[PDB]
């Protein structure tokens, strides 16, 4: 009698994000990836083709009208054009379809990085500072101790220390084999893929049995998180993002009064610009420092998109005010829940000054 | 002795013009490039000013800005060739302050508010640990720059916390300054206390001091002695990054006891050493040391337009210097002239942003002259450099004893701004450092010396003296009468012999503001109702025919001469020409003076700013005599309300809980009727399809609705427009001849009146139209509003009410002479609110009507007798009774009460009631709103909010809780979905109602779908599921977005 | 362990020592060798329609695979060092546009591409310092990046140049005439129509954010759609039309519905009804006229007169 019974929330895998955004065309071409940081054309005021407001990805700007103007009127329902490949349908779909952005390098979801419980840190059993340094390209991590004697698994290496290790490994007399180091969110993804949850659970349970005090409490928290992951059948490396979803364009409207634009457009443009620059740098074999700085920039841009000002500096706008990111929409007294779901402005309502009507009855009111 | 009331706003601009802009130009004058080849000198002492274009009235009527152009002479000097190309460069456009203390920005009157901030200097504080001793810290705060915090630990250690970084022992800072141990040992008075820190932290030398300072300030970099030195020089020693200010230097010298020159405005070694010594002495309780209070008005300052402007000019000048250096070094050839070197865009932008978009420049309050006057005398604790609403707490919003005679303890807002905005007192003034002063008369051997001139004094000065209030009574000549006299000593109230009083306040109203000084019999009112009355006196509306109060207070003629709307003759002669728009007076032996009067203009608050003449043709006129008067003045003095007959008794429920019952005479006698002028605007733009045209060829309209258009598509001056009437006819080229679309401007629902002005502005006429517009039409519509059910009426003593009934004058109670009353007020509201002063004014007003007199009673009038107000009122009423001859006017058994009869039946009420003449005001503000269906929000598809766009009323979560407690499920579900954002259920419900069927079941509101999409966009795989019915089936994910 | 990102990049930069002119010349020779070798490989890619193997590429240079690979490495490292040691120059140039639409870090990363191109096109034989040639490329890359990434509604580079020239002409006229020039004067001086000038002025504007305080701007903007009220004069209308259609003969009404697309939204010709219906073309025209003539009478259709 009711359409849905329960609401379930889980950790999003990249496959799910792609499914949310990837839709196929009759021609066989698949669409749903935002590749250009372009919103609209300045002269025609018409959305670009592979941008944040594309009609081939999100839907036609005008209902039952094609982008190029080949098809118009309702008569053409479900007819994807051929010149531009836009689906002639209702424009309402522009507020339901998402599309996605594929990242040149993986980034870390700031929610699982910078939280009161740091789930990445708890799972990796590492202090939050070390995880942040690895993520933001301030230290290396020993993904594999290999054959070295003074190197331990998951050990932070400074730049000088890594240079010394490089000198050791490139010595003609070195028996050192199989040492691996990593920096960035890719290293975190490798560490998260290394975790075998069943064995970690068994080891933690055995250690908890022979433990007490704060050590027991910390191992209890680790076991709780690990058991949650075991039950949910979700891989922990999904906390490191390879693709990100794009919100439908009607939820970040770019209306004309001048053009008034949502802050999501600017944040998404930063993400796309940095991702494209990173891809170019990886295509021309740029110096390693430049590529690493671009990866750090991409991580920061995605961070500002997910929650502006949680980790680093706050991205201000044209005026010195914080940009409203995705997290700022669903929280606070001005957030979605408290401003639009638990309380709404309603129709069939009026408001006026009240005077005393002494001849009215208790069940009556005087309405102008 | 009242001086110019709006002088805090003039002195700060006269100062800016005289020596505020010069100091900032000269402070940045010598600009040099990096090669040191070219140098720009700004001879800023010779800045000339170009006369304002247009005019004040032209700027107002054109919707422009009243400003001048600034030109400074400059000289570009080539360091080698020596060619100097002297010239005068355009610096910017400076908006000018009018004769009334205001600015005209974009054709609107604006006022720069005064900001109360913390004064620069050094402030000591003692903090107590949960279990530890008292530990003292000192904060050094400049006019502009970085703060220098000192702290004493529990073990006797001295720490410094540059900026908000980690602490560092004071030895590092003192050695980095370039001081040997002997000098810092000698200057300190108790050197062993600092020797403990020296021993515990190790004697740093200068080199390692700078190394550690650099290491702590900027971690991660290799320390460098020069690096540290430069960091310190840029932090506390750079004249262009650290400014103590004149007040900062003055306060530092006064507190620390130094002697440094007033010209040096940066921190020096002496300063820090002294401050440390004072902290040590305060720790050791030396005797001449004391912690500071930050709410004291001696540690707080006032900034006005001059200072705030100076700062904006400084920022603009920094940007300009950056641009100049960039466009100076790049040039490989000395083909540059000073005209081509300076770019006035950053300075113009900074000044424009300050005057148009800052939160310290405010849209003028212009309801009446009192609101205008108190808007220029307002002190704010909020702004760029003050407090924030969430950070201001209980301590900041209270009355500090040091407010006595400088800030009014009554006049404030109510709500979130309570205690954060105040009003300057009557006699208070601000000196050139920024501290509020107040005047006193000197008292020698118990004699008040009014022959000598008032001695002004600041909050810190009048802490060691014993100051008597302004209500103390003196005998012939000046001796103070009595044996005990109230005085204030060290922010405390005591009593002394009148031979040990040092100063006496000038007036009894020296403690309150100007709006609160206009309330007669104020000492018989509660302070909360006094606040209400003072606040509501500034919301009164100028009426069609104003009238002076009969029980005025004496400050009315002075409260109206500062708004600059009353015209007085400066000349002792005769009047030769009187007109509705012009007055001319010929000096007895001299030239003719001519005045033009404003007529039916419009204020920021849509009231009318009329001006009418008082005199007649061929009239003898003396100097200082009123010639014309404003919209809220009668003959010289303020007039915000009217005097009407009032009785205090309950009606048949129409007086219930502050409601007001009035007579119909207030409607047909044009009492409490006012003129309100509104402005409507239409814009002709250029769309991609084409431009927009103003014409009478409007589609889907008949000639019966184009009667009053001026054959150009615009309504005519003098036409009566009702609701929905077209004002300007416009057509847009829509895309789908039969192609034009109608978006002509029409009167909003519920608005009517006459059209009095239709101004047109097009780019051809030489007007500054918006970027994408091609015609701006502005229409002004005026109307006369009468008192009606739902309007707010008020008195000067805080008694507000809403009119609930307007009775025909043969139903209202009447007097023993046949006069029906004008208003009946409930006495139930008087004793619980303690505004007894209203019961005194009425009675005195009654006497004043009967004696054809007007009484000027000053507040706190009981210094002359034991009960002065009551005795004066009783004597006046008895005198009126004897002069008139009617014994029913005044009765000895019930002084203030006389017999009143019932207009409906003719029977007298059981007991006499209190009647009198009361001075009541009609308050501003258009609030009735209703909606069925209208515009919706973009993201949530919920109805918009706002009266001007057919907005809905919000159903908050408290109302949801209320409906949940009732057990209501269907009212709640219909409100939440069908009437707000069920995008498909709204149309179905509306169609069912129109057709008469049943409203169908709702669906999922649009805000929920928006939230699910946003949560998915946060990389959350949240979804909605339908459970499987049978056993061997999986739960199915439901698609809401379909 | 600082949290600032720019300062961390500046430290990472400072760990590299500036090159000397002889070092620049030496690296330039190795860079040229790498470029020529890359060109050759590109030739092999055209010949093979695939990436050549290192052995095939070594064979194309008549070089032992070891020697060739080491030469390749040396060249890679040389170009890497040339870019790496000049990043300080990139930062020095990029700091001069930190308030134009791109953040400082974006200016640095966009100028790095220009430095890379400059290091790819530097000629030691020219006998000039690398800091002179590289500046042009760094400046060009940053300027292009600003032109293509500073605005939400991106404007083409020619539009930026047009706006700059308009500003310069306006300032020149203001200096010459001693007053603010009018629109017509500027349009004549620019030899362009006034409408083009107004179009440029309108397109140069920056988009205002939805959250500008007015309370935010985004809560005062209506939504595009059909008012629930305007949808009810649609259902109502069709019914009225259908009623008057019922009065017409069955064939007649079918003809009308098909000739106006009342069912499919698509107006059909004569010939589609000529084929779909029984009789052919030139018959449906008669039916259409004989139906309209019935409707045109004041009877059976007068409500719709007000809909006009
Ligand atoms: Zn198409």
């Amino acid at each position: 009698e009711q359409r849905f019974d329960y609401v379930k929330i889980a950790l999003a895998s990249p496959e799910r994000i792609r499914q949310w955004g990837e839709r196929t065309l009759p021609n066989g071409q698949v669409v749903g990836e935002v590749t250009k940081p372009e919103t609209i054309n300045y002269r025609t005021l018409k959305p670009e083709m592979d941008g944040l407001f594309c009609e081939k990805i999100f839907g036609p700007a005008k209902d039952w009208e094609c982008h190029c103007g080949k098809y118009k009127r309702v008569r053409h329902r479900g007819i994807v054009c051929e010149r531009c490949g836009v689906e002639v349908t209702e424009s309402r779909v522009r507020r339901h379809r998402m599309g996605f952005i594929k990242l040149a390098a993986p980034v870390a979801h700031v929610w699982y990085l910078k939280g009161i419980p740091s789930y990445i840190a708890i799972l990796l059993d590492m202090p939050l500072r070390d995880v942040e340094q690895i993520v933001y390209f301030n230290s290396y991590v020993v993904l594999n101790p290999g054959n070295h004697s003074e190197l331990q698994y998951k050990q932070l290496l400074n730049e000088d220390q890594w240079m010394e290790i490089e000198d050791q490994i490139y010595a003609e007399e070195s028996d050192l084999e199989g040492i691996e180091v990593g920096i960035g969110a890719e290293a975190l993804q490798q560490l998260l893929q290394d975790l075998n949850l069943n064995e970690e659970s068994e080891k933690l349970r055995q250690e908890i049995a022979e433990s007490k005090g704060q050590k027991r409490a910390k191992l209890i928290k680790r076991l709780r998180v690990i058991d949650n992951f075991i039950g949910t059948e979700s891989r922990p490396e999904w906390m490191v993002l390879n693709v990100i979803p794009v919100i439908p364009p009607d939820l970040r409207p770019m209306v004309q009064l001048r053009f008034a634009t949502s802050d999501l457009n600017d944040l998404y443009r930063r993400v796309i610009n940095r991702n494209n620059r990173l891809a170019r740098l990886q295509e021309i074999l740029a110096p390693e420092i430049i590529v690493r700085n671009e990866k750090r920039m991409l991580q920061e841009a995605v961070d500002a998109l997910i929650d502006n000002g949680r980790r680093g500096r706050t991205v201000v706008g044209a005026n010195n005010r914080p940009l409203k990111s995705l997290s700022d929409i669903i929280e606070g007294k001005q957030g979605r829940f408290r401003q639009n779901l638990l309380g709404k402005r309603v129709d069939y309502s009026g408001r006026s000054v009240i005077v005393v009507g002494p001849n009215l009855k208790i069940h009556q009111c005087g309405l102008p | 002795h009242l001086p110019d009331l709006v002088a805090i706003q003039r002195n700060s601009f006269r100062w800016f013009l005289e020596e505020g802009l010069i100091e900032e130009l000269e402070s940045f004058s010598p600009i040099t490039d990096y090669t040191g080849k070219l140098e720009l000198h700004f001879l800023g002492k010779q800045y000339k000013l170009k006369r304002p274009k247009y005019d004040v009235d032209e700027a107002k009527r054109r919707d422009g800005t009243y400003s001048v152009q600034m030109y400074v002479p400059t000289r570009l000097i080539n360091k080698e060739t020596g060619e100097i190309k002297e010239q005068e460069v355009f610096i910017g456009d400076l908006p000018l302050m009018t004769d009334r203390g205001t600015f005209i920005i974009n054709g609107a009157e604006r006022v720069i508010v005064n900001q109360i901030v913390r004064s620069p200097g050094v402030y000591y504080k003692s903090e107590r640990d949960k279990n530890g001793r008292l530990t003292h810290n000192a904060s050094l705060i400049p006019n502009r720059g970085a703060w220098l915090k000192f702290e004493t630990d529990k073990n006797g250690l001295v720490w410094v916390r540059i900026d908000k970084t980690r602490k560092l022992s004071a030895q590092v800072l003192l050695k980095a300054l370039g001081l040997s141990d002997n000098e810092i040992y000698d200057k300190l008075r108790h050197p062993e206390y600092y020797q403990k820190t020296i021993d515990k932290e190790g004697q740093f030398s200068e080199d390692e001091a700078l190394m550690e300072l650099y290491r702590k300030l900027r971690p991660g970099e290799p320390p460098t002695v020069s690096g540290g030195q430069q960091l310190l020089e840029s932090r506390f020693f750079d004249p262009k990054r650290y400014d103590l200010g004149r007040v900062g230097r003055y306060k530092l010298n006064k507190k620390l006891g130094l002697n440094v020159a007033d010209t040096v405005r940066t921190l020096t070694s002496e300063d820090i050493l002294a401050a440390i010594d004072y902290l040590i002495n305060l720790e050791l309780d030396l005797g001449g040391c004391e912690v500071d209070d930050i709410d004291h008005l001696g540690n707080r300052r006032v900034r006005s337009v001059g200072e705030l402007l100076q700062n904006q000019v400084r920022v603009g000048l920094n940007r300009l210097e950056r641009i100049i250096r960039e466009r100076m070094t790049v040039s490989d050839s000395d083909s540059l002239s000073p005209a081509s070197l300076v770019n006035p865009k950053p300075l113009v932008a900074a000044i424009k942003e300050f005057f148009g978009s800052s939160q310290l420049s405010q849209f003028m309050d212009q309801t009446n002259p009192l609101a205008e006057l108190t808007h220029k005398r307002r002190l704010s604790a909020l702004g760029p450099g003050g407090l924030t609403r969430e950070r201001a707490g209980f301590a900041v919003r209270d009355i500090h004893p040091s407010h006595y005679g400088r800030i009014c303890p009554i006049e404030t807002p109510e709500g979130p701004n309570a205690g954060l905005i105040g009003s300057l007192a009557t006699h208070a003034r601000v000196n050139d450092y920024g501290f509020i002063e107040t005047p006193f008369w000197r008292v020698e051997e118990g004699r008040v010396r009014k022959d000598l001139a008032p001695v002004y004094m600041t909050a810190d000065q009048e802490d060691d003296l014993r100051v008597a209030p302004g209500d103390v009574a003196t005998d012939d000549a000046g001796y103070i009468l009595g044996t005990t006299i109230p005085v204030r000593y060290r922010q405390d109230f005591t009593t002394t012999t009148p031979e040990r009083v040092d100063y006496v306040a000038l007036s009894p109203v020296q403690i309150i503001s100007v709006a609160t000084s206009l309330i007669p019999f104020l000492e018989h009112d509660d302070a909360n109702r006094a606040l209400m009355g003072s606040n509501m006196q500034r919301q009164a509306v100028p009426l069609l025919r104003p009238e002076r109060p009969l029980v005025g207070t004496g400050l009315e003629p002075q409260a109206a001469r500062d708004s600059g709307m009353v015209i007085t003759s400066p000349v002792d002669g005769t009047i030769s020409y009187v007109d509705a728009t012009h007055i001319e007076v010929t000096a007895d032996t001299g030239e003719k003076y001519g005045y033009a009067l404003q007529k039916y203009q419009r204020s920021n608050q849509d009231t009318c700013l009329n001006q009418r003449p008082i005199v007649f043709e061929g009239d003898r006129v003396q100097r200082g005599q009123v010639i014309a008067d404003g919209s809220a003045t009668e003959k010289g003095e303020l007039a915000l309300g009217q005097n009407i007959l009032v009785a205090y008794m309950p009606w048949e429920g129409y007086n219930y809980e502050d409601a007001i019952l009035i007579s119909e005479r207030l409607v047909y006698d044009d009492v409490y009727t006012s003129i309100h002028i509104e402005k409507f605007e239409i814009e002709a733009r250029q769309t991609k399809l084409g431009p927009e045209e103003i014409t009478r060829e409007i589609p889907n309209v008949g000639e019966d609705a184009l009667r009053q258009l001026d054959e150009n598509g615009i309504i005519r001056v003098g036409a009566w427009v009702e609701s929905g009437d077209i004002l300007v006819g416009k057509v847009t080229p829509k895309g789908e001849a039969r192609d034009v679309r109608d978006n002509s401007l029409r009167v909003p629902n519920g608005e009517k009146g006459r059209v009095v002005d239709v101004r047109l502005f097009t780019r051809e006429q030489g007007d500054e139209l918006p970027p994408g517009a091609n015609m701006v039409v502005r229409v002004y519509v005026a109307q006369k509003r009468k008192i009606q059910v739902g309007d707010k009426m008020a008195g000067r003593h805080g008694n507000k009410g809403i009119i609930s009934r307007i009775l025909p004058c043969e139903d209202m109670p009447y007097l023993p002479d046949g006069t029906p009353l004008d208003i009946v007020l409930n006495p139930l509201g008087v004793p619980s609110r303690m505004n007894v002063g209203q019961v005194f004014e009425c009675m005195l007003g009654w006497a004043g009507q009967l004696l054809d007199a007007r009484f000027k009673v000053t507040p706190f009038d009981e210094m002359y007798g034991a009960e002065a107000s009551r005795l004066t009122v009783n004597a006046k009423l008895s005198e009126a009774r004897e002069q008139t001859g009617q014994p029913w006017v005044f009765s000895d058994d019930e002084p203030g009460k006389i017999q009143v009869y019932d207009g409906r039946t003719g029977e007298p009420f059981d007991r006499p009631v209190t009647v009198g003449r009361a001075y009541m005001l009609k308050l501003v503000h258009d609030k009735i709103h209703a909606r069925s269906t209208g515009p919706y929000s973009l993201v949530t598809q919920q109805p918009l909010g706002g009266k001007a766009q057919q907005g809905g009323q919000r159903f908050g979560e408290m109302e949801v809780w209320a409906l949940e407690a009732y057990g209501a499920a269907y009212i709640l579900q219909e409100l939440l979905t069908v009437k707000s954002d069920d995008m498909q259920g709204r149309n179905e419900a509306l169609n069912a109602i129109v057709k008469g069927k049943a409203i169908p079941r709702p669906g999922t509101p649009e805000s929920f779908k928006v939230l699910m999409r946003e949560l998915q966009s946060l990389c959350l795989d949240i979804a909605v599921y339908k459970a499987s019915t049978e056993d061997y089936e999986e739960d199915k994910e439901v698609d809401l977005m379909a | 362990y600082t949290e600032d990102s720019i300062r961390l990049y500046l430290q990472e930069i400072g760990r590299i020592r500036l090159l000397r002119a002889d070092e620049e010349i030496e690296l330039a020779r190795q860079i040229a060798d790498l470029l020529a070798l890359e060109r050759i490989r590109d030739e092999l890619l055209e010949q093979l329609d695939r990436l050549p193997s290192d052995a095939e590429w070594a064979a194309a240079v008549d070089s032992p695979l070891d020697e060739f690979r080491r030469r390749l490495f040396r060249g890679r490292r040389a170009k890497d060092k040339m870019v790496q040691s000049n990043l300080r120059l990139v930062v020095s140039i990029a700091k001069k546009y930190m308030n134009r639409g791109l953040s400082f870090q974006d200016l640095i990363q966009e100028g790095s591409l220009g430095l890379i191109r400059a290091a790819e096109k530097f000629d030691h034989e020219k006998g000039y310092k690398f800091s002179t040639y590289a500046t042009w490329w760094i400046r060009q890359a940053i300027t292009r990046a600003i032109a293509d990434q500073s605005r939400t509604i991106r404007l083409p580079v020619h539009l930026y140049e047009t706006i700059s020239r308009i500003k310069k002409t306006t300032k020149l006229l203001s200096q010459e005439m001693g007053r603010k020039p009018t629109e017509e004067e500027i349009a004549t001086r620019m030899e362009m129509t006034i409408e083009k000038l107004r179009f440029i002025a309108k397109s140069a504007q920056l988009p205002i954010s939805l959250e500008t305080p007015i309370s935010r701007l985004g809560d005062f903007i209506e939504a595009d759609g059909e008012t629930p009220e305007d949808e009810v004069a649609k259902n109502l209308l069709r019914e009225d039309l259908e009623g008057v259609l019922s009065t017409l003969s069955p064939r007649e009404r079918d003809v009308l519905r098909l000739r106006y697309g009342l069912d499919d939204g698509r107006m059909k010709t004569l010939e589609e009804i000529g084929q779909l219906f029984n009789v052919t073309r030139e018959r449906i025209r008669q039916i259409e006229a004989k139906a309209l003539r019935k409707l045109r009478h004041p009877n059976r259709n007068s409500i719709l007169k007000e809909y006009i």
